[PDB]
């Protein structure tokens, strides 16, 4: 009552700028949900509105959709899908299983996106030619993130790096960073033929390139969204589809509690502590 | 056997429904009237489990029990003698009958507006048979200053 | 070596049927990633392939995308977004923040989808008219899940229930369950005018209707995917966009540790235990 | 300022009854942390105070401690320890 | 803490600090670890395991409480949000 007639002040915490539900309609950035659906922007458009708070151009939305689709799943042997399958096979709920698989997405699994983008951006912004960037990684005893495939090397491409790369070529206006990454790929493939761009590296470089190459970003917003972790977000959102698919699969196949074989353990306990 | 003293300073009531605004108004009226105990002993909401609602007694926080059934609310509070039925126009009739099946309830105030007149006449007949005083199947309530206040009657403080 | 020439047998656990990482190309259901992109199916198509293992028709894919967009965010005050904001504001990583907000999605927050679909399906499959279902729910002392709005009631629609409902009418072939839900809505709005279908209830009934009304499902698969929790999965996947948006927002606004005010706690400790 | 002199009311959510840190000392159930340590009541005792809000007798506290120790670990092959090992081995 | 409590007087050693330092000093000066072992343990992260474990009791006790008090879903006051959405994106 005292605030309705406004004789009192209370400081409000939780500043928010990605949604407003108080009012006639849902508003994502400044855009009502009816306008969101009327202009026919897809899931990529609502990532633009919610994550970056901008009405991205059509090719950016379609590229975000594309990189979500390529990230969706990569089999069950992977560490995160392993955790999701283990927890789904222990009778837990969808949220717990997806959560237990998502908690693995970090630096070693799922971290190639953001690390590859950070590394390539730092190399490109400091004016190092690819031939010197490769040697400077070598001297530091560090591998280049986003470069290196186990099997598919040459006249045997990743076949989904190709799709993403074609989309970037035909639709993005300028790719200063993808071209740099491809020169580094040429050098490292001269070294060993299976050191091609990953999907994990091409998505990173193409997303940085989309952020700082399309409109609406000022190269201080584009360089901030990379640091905050928008690429970790893309990997997590894309791989949530695969993890929930694995949950539904293991729960539909009606499989019971997993118990790791003792022969695949090796107990190295101390003698007597 | 209709009584003459409907409300006393020892009167307690059972509010039928989530009407937390009305119950808070009743508690505010009780406090400003220098009453020693709240006039709302329990609330009955059939659509949720048994829990406790947090209300004001002037400055203090008090807990008013909310029951799912009328029966356990009646048993745990045997001295309650007033029921304020905040049910809708299509649920006041059967609720009022069920209340009148309890002998401790001496008066029922029906706030719902729009009960069909045949059901209202059945209510009147059974209340006269049981000696219960139904204060108006379209009302806002009756206010006895310093003593009691039914629902939203009088307004805010 | 002994398995390459096949003189030994080991039982393989972890049956999987939603992705084949090995081989030349990624294969989601049986359809390779290149065919996934060449047939121009979007994120809805890859949910069809990964979750339900079926190449859904175009309207089903577009409806899945639509119900992901309507679910994306509903403001920061709701419980899950609150947890995501609290954990993001404590300096944690994207995965931890999204995870801590996702762990709230259960029965009370985010459970209206699956509960409304289960309730309406059990009503419609047992041959009860809407007027008897409303009275049965009232008799059992239970509210109807998926029906009831705080403010937007009549000549004041949800404005995103309207979009979804229009899509279902113009594109789905038959809606036996949506029609039943709308009759129940008519009865409950006769009761009180803000007891309209939720988005949480319309998505549930329309998704059950899509599963058992389009092709490729045998009503023993459609009734199993509801029980397993595919609607919990849709809510989680849709709301992950909003939770990651809230993480990025709170991490871009540069806001520090939240500590709850002491005047909004009301400690009720025992006297001396 | 308006609440310090008390001309306004706000309803307080988050009813709590297992700890109070507003004041001179930490209070678990109703007994301060100094009394918790002076009575030599151990981890089982603070589970009694925090979980059940009661000052349990000594044998029940020692039994709670005992059943915590027997539960502590049962090898790495079991499902939960498997997930912990997988996630720890992924650098998290 | 003598140099810092001279400055402001509330700048004392917090429980954090004390536990931290006393565990580094039990790990290093007790007789079982060898000051490299006892410095792996500090880095791997074994002091975040103490805090975690401790909080876990209290956390569960606040689950077990809010479940005995039967509290419902918390919708955050909207007067405590301050939406700062852009004008029209
Ligand atoms: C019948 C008979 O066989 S008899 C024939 C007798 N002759 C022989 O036996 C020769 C056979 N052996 C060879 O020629 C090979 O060179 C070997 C086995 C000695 C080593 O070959 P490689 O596998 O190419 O070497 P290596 O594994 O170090 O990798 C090559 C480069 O890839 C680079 N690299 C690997 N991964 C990455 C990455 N992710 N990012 C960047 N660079 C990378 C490494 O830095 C290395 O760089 P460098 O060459 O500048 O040091
Ligand atoms: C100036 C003056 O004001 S003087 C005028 C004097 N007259 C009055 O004071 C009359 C004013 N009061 C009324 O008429 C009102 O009817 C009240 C306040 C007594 C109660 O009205 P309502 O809010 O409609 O009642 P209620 O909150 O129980 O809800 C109505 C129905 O919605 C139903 N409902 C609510 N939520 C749901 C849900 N999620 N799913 C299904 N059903 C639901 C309830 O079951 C209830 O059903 P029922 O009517 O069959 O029992
Ligand atoms: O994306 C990653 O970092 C891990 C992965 O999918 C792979 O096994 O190739
Ligand atoms: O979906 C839910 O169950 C909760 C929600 O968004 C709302 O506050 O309306």
């Amino acid at each position: 009552w005292a605030r309705e007639l406004g004789l009192i002040r209370k400081p409000a915490s939780f500043m928010t700028s990605i949604c407003d539900e108080r009012g006639q309609e849902l508003i994502y950035a400044g855009m009502p949900i009816t306008e969101v659906f009327k202009e026919e922007m897809g899931i990529g458009g609502v990532l633009g509105l919610l994550w970056f708070q901008k009405r991205l151009p059509k090719y950016s939305c379609q590229f975000i959709e594309m990189c979500l689709m390529v990230t969706a799943d990569h089999g069950p042997a992977v560490s995160g899908a392993h955790n999701t399958i283990i927890c789904a096979r222990a009778g837990k709920d969808l949220v717990s299983s997806l959560t237990s698989g998502l908690l693995t997405i970090g630096d070693r699994f799922g971290g190639a996106l953001d690390a590859a983008a950070k590394m390539f951006s730092k190399a490109f912004d400091s004016g190092i030619i690819p031939m010197e960037f490769v040697n400077k990684m070598k001297k530091e005893g560090k591998l280049i993130m986003g470069i290196g495939h186990r099997v598919k090397s040459i006249n045997n491409p990743d076949m989904r790096v190709q799709i993403l790369k074609d989309y970037v070529r035909q639709h993005f206006p300028a790719t200063p960073l993808l071209d740099y990454a491809l020169e580094v790929e040429k050098i490292t493939t001269s070294k060993k033929p299976n050191l091609i761009l990953n999907v994990d590296g091409l998505i990173g470089v193409a997303f940085v390139d989309m952020l700082r190459n399309c409109g609406s970003f000022t190269r201080e917003e584009a360089d901030e969204y990379i640091d905050i972790g928008a690429l970790n977000g893309i990997f997590v959102l894309g791989r949530s589809m695969g993890f929930i698919g694995h949950y539904l699969d293991q729960k539909r196949l009606k499989q019971g509690l997993y118990r790791h074989p003792w022969d695949d353990i090796s107990y190295v306990l101390p003698e007597h502590m | 056997g209709k009584s003459t003293t409907l409300f006393s300073r020892h009167t307690k009531a059972i509010v039928w429904g989530m009407q937390t605004r009305a119950v808070q108004g009743m508690l505010d009226f009780d406090y400003v009237c220098s009453r020693d105990e709240p006039s709302v002993a329990a609330m009955v909401y059939p659509f949720t489990g048994d829990h406790k609602q947090k209300f004001y007694w002037g400055h203090k926080e008090i807990l008013i029990p909310v029951f799912k059934n009328m029966a356990d609310a009646m048993r745990k509070h045997p001295e309650v003698d007033v029921l304020i039925n905040f049910a809708s126009l299509r649920s006041a009739y059967d609720s009022t009958m069920e209340t009148m099946n309890y002998a401790q309830i001496r008066t029922i105030a029906i706030i719902a507006e729009g009960i069909p007149e045949a059901l209202t006449r059945k209510l009147i007949k059974k209340a006269d048979q049981k000696g219960v005083t139904i204060i108006g199947p379209a009302t806002v309530g009756g206010i006895k200053p310093g003593c009691f206040k039914i629902g939203n009657t009088g307004g805010m403080l």
